DNA sequence: CACAGTGATGCAAATCAAGTGTGAAGCCAGACAAAAACC
DNA sequence: GGTTTTTGTCTGGCTTCACACTTGATTTGCATCACTGTGCGCCGCAGGCCAGATCCAGG
DNA sequence: CCTGGATCTGGCCTG
DNA sequence: CCTGGATCTGGCCTG
DNA sequence: CGGGTTTTTGTTAAGGGCTGTATCACTGTGCGGCGCAGGCCAGATCCAGG
């Protein structure tokens, strides 16, 4: 959980709408996406 | 942009009737003009200016938005004005090339410079007689000389 | 990404990557909310319609002039779209754990899931300009992430998941995210609400999820220890860090547990808290204050989230690290010999500490202990780098 | 050339990178001076480069207009 | 970058991006200390060396235990 | 009048599936025949 | 003027690729919205709990 | 019984 | 002139 | 059933160049607060020498 903090800064200023109506949305969209593992077998497919 | 911060939270207590508060007194006028200033111009309250908060607050609607908590209606017409003039004479030191972007502008900066200089000596006898920030000067003295000497203030700016 | 795109598109004629919208619309197969599926025991007091992602995560406070007034953000999943998004997104590792297991690949057995939950507050979140509510300047994170599945097959239980990062970032998903205190109350309660309740209703039902032509049926066991001390202290009613009472797990004072200092048994637990909530609220004996706290040994409030009693390991590192650090500079002062000092003496320690720390052992000085720090502090030569500073012998061997 | 937009972050070219303090004057005097005697060398002198199959003659103004209020009295050595 | 490139290829089959020692390589083009140059007169005080690049900014400030006691770190590209 | 993001949305513009039957063009054949940049 | 190169030609006939249009039916591109940050410093704090020193007024 | 300097001392200007 | 409960208070526990 | 026979595919080692991966001491996310540092200057403010 506070690696996830580590990443909810780099999310919240580089990944989000700079609104404060959006930000919660986008943020707890990519922190889902980025620790989707569908996403996560593509990048290890050269070790195949 | 601190200094007209701190004009409109010196006007607010009607300091030219009242030359004397106490601390708590300033803080009360600060608490005021923040959480109004939230209120109806969407800024957040900050601890140091920025250009952001000072893009946002040098402009007509914030003395519209802050003239509803000081009663006088002189006070009101000498701060309309005095924004009127800074905001006359604003684009002159921002713009990367004045002189073919606003000359209108420009070419009378000397008589915005003295309007703004004595409303301040006249309307605002109780903060600048005496003393003057050194920003104040650089603006109302200096820059028709830099502008003729360089061409731009703007574009020799430290932001980048 | 859209600049890189537009660059190698413009350059090399062809198209090698894709467009920003076709990455859209192949993305809402991995948010939740996409897949079919039902619980057997339908759950009580949530909804079966199964396309809610993202949705509100006040979940319609009154937020009008005339009531107890609100000032937060926060946005959440739904927490059974959340977790039927995450077993389908493991449904290849669990195809090829159950083949690697020498199992089959059609089976639907009783799939028992162990997830593990962890709650904390960040600050020196800012907020920005513009309109929307006071927002304070802090946040709450309340995510999840799958720590194992198992199955059941003849009458022992085979892992056919088993995660092998289990503190990455990589793996804990997130699930609430709210702009409150951490040590308020009772906004805390207002977002997290929703949350225990769906937990309470889904620990007692059998989900069925199709996985890839076949249907299977999951059940849950949910553990909670991804909690620092402070926030079991507060969420699960006990008191606050430095009573008598310390430790979340077991009835003992401060002084009892340096008279006895190893020998006690686990006792604290909800229904024990939840209990004791109830002794102290109704006072069923009629007893004095003091002697009504020794009955309730320290429960003054309601415990509303269900936790099990374990050690956080992180902070146990940076609470024992700083701990021997205290140790290590009292030591070069020799407060055994001399249990009066000044203040200035104590400041002087500290500066030598840290400048020989600094010629030593490679260590910047911090006023608040990481863990990094923690881990090059707790060696042996740190205490070499120590002892070289302390006059006698006998401290040395003790040190050591 | 000029720049179009000079305000950029695209476009201030960093040249000397110290972890000093600029409050202390000591050490910002002892790192800056090699640019400054490189500077005012370059002042009075032309650069012949070759620049695209041909050698070119170029001749510098160096201003100093992107200093604080505080740093150029600093530096200056006016008073504070 | 070194992910991308290394699972784009692995993907394609194809080599899309180069990989990054040829980054490199081509990265030192565009570095300080490359081009021939003349300065006319010669500039006081300054070599004729053109392959000079990142130098120490400190330009050999002694470090030494019985004089003044510098404690920061430059780096620093020579101006011409 | 700082300036390059920050992502979702929505409107416009570009491409394309399809019929079948046309035009336009490259190019095979070996050989016959002028421009031209050097001695 | 020689010498080799560098382009030109032929007509019969072969495949190869573009297009004639239209009406959805997509796919792809680009503005638009209201905001961000970099513009300054400093140290232990906050929150809470509790043994122990002050204290202050009534017997 | 000042009193004329030493000496604080809080306000103001820039980051 | 006690003197024993009010009232600070500074130190220690977690972040 | 298997010698013949034609090709496939490999090894031999001395050099070369491109690409891949290990190695090195380190990072950050673990906590909160605030106007403050530095420098200058007019206005009180104190201190002993009569
Ligand atoms: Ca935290
Ligand atoms: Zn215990």
């Amino acid at each position: 959980n506070q690696s996830g903090n580590k990443l909810f800064r780099r999310f919240r200023k580089m990944n989000a709408r700079q609104s404060k109506c959006y930000e919660m949305e986008d943020v707890l969209k990519h922190h889902w996406l980025y620790t989707s593992k569908y996403l996560q077998k593509f990048m290890n497919a050269h070790n195949a | 942009a601190a200094e007209f911060y701190k004009i409109f939270q010196l006007e607010i207590g009607e300091v030219y009737k009242h030359p004397n508060a106490s601390k708590e007194e300033r803080k009360r006028w600060q608490a005021t003009l923040d959480k109004h200033l939230r209120k109806r111009m969407n800024l957040k309250p900050i601890m140091r200016m920025n250009g952001n908060f000072a893009r946002k607050l040098m402009t007509q609607e914030t003395v519209d938005a802050v003239c509803e908590l000081i009663p006088s209606e002189e006070r009101h017409e000498a701060l309309r004005e005095l924004m009127d003039l800074y905001l006359k004479m604003k684009p002159v030191w921002r713009s990367s090339c004045p002189a073919k972007e606003c000359p209108e502008s420009l070419c009378q900066y000397s008589f915005n410079s003295q309007r703004f200089a004595e409303l301040l000596s006249t309307k605002f006898k109780y903060r600048y007689e005496g003393k003057i920030t050194n920003y104040f000067h650089k603006t109302l003295a200096h820059v028709p000389e830099i502008i003729e000497r360089d061409g731009s203030i703007g574009a020799w700016a430290s932001e980048g | 990404y859209h600049k890189m795109y537009r660059t190698v598109k413009a350059i090399t004629g062809r198209q090698i990557f894709q467009p920003l919208h076709a990455l859209r619309n192949a993305e809402k197969v991995l948010l939740p909310g996409y897949h079919p599926f039902e619980w057997q025991p339908p759950l009580k007091n949530v909804s079966s319609r199964t396309d809610v992602g993202i949705i509100d995560g006040l979940s319609g406070l009154a937020s009008s002039v005339d009531e107890y007034p609100v000032d937060t953000i926060a946005k959440r999943f739904r927490y059974d779209s959340a977790l039927v998004s995450a077993l389908m997104d493991m449904e290849e590792d669990i195809l090829e754990g159950m083949r690697s297991q020498d199992l089959d690949d059609y089976l639907n057995g009783p799939f028992t899931v162990v997830v593990k939950e962890s709650c904390d507050g960040m600050g020196d979140v800012s907020e920005k300009h513009g309109s929307g509510p006071a927002v304070p300047e802090k946040a709450v994170r309340f995510s999840f992430t799958v720590m194992r599945i198992t199955i059941e097959h003849g009458s022992q239980n085979v892992k056919v998941f088993e995660e092998p990062k289990p503190n990455s970032e990589l793996c804990c998903k997130p699930l609430c995210l709210m702009l409150a205190d951490e040590s308020d109350h009772e906004t805390l309660t207002a977002i997290l609400s929703p949350l225990i309740a769906e937990r309470e209703a889904m620990k007692s039902s059998e989900l069925t999820l199709e996985m890839g032509g076949i249907p299977r049926t999951f059940k849950f066991i949910f553990r909670g220890t991804g909690y620092d001390e402070k926030l079991v202290r507060e969420v699960e009613g006990l008191e606050a860090s430095g009573s008598v009472y310390i430790c979340t797990l077991c009835d003992t004072t401060r002084l009892e547990a340096s008279q006895n200092l190893v020998f006690h048994s686990i006792t604290r637990s909800h229904a024990e808290n939840l209990q004791r909530y109830e002794v102290w609220r109704s006072n069923p004996y009629h007893e004095s204050v003091e002697e009504l706290r020794d009955r309730v040994k320290g429960v003054s409030a309601k415990p509303f989230i269900e936790t099990v009693p374990s050690i956080d390991a992180l902070h146990c590192d940076i609470g024992n690290a700083a701990e021997f650090y205290k140790i290590f500079q009292l030591e070069i002062g020799e407060v055994y010999k001399h249990p009066n000092a000044s203040k200035e003496e104590r400041k002087r320690w500290q500066a030598t500490l840290d400048k020989h720390l600094r010629k030593r052992m490679n260590l910047k000085p911090i006023m608040r202990m990481n863990g990094n720090f923690a881990r090059k502090l707790m060696t042996q030569e740190t205490v070499d780098a120590v002892c070289e500073l302390i006059p006698s012998e006998e401290r040395h061997e003790a040190l050591r």
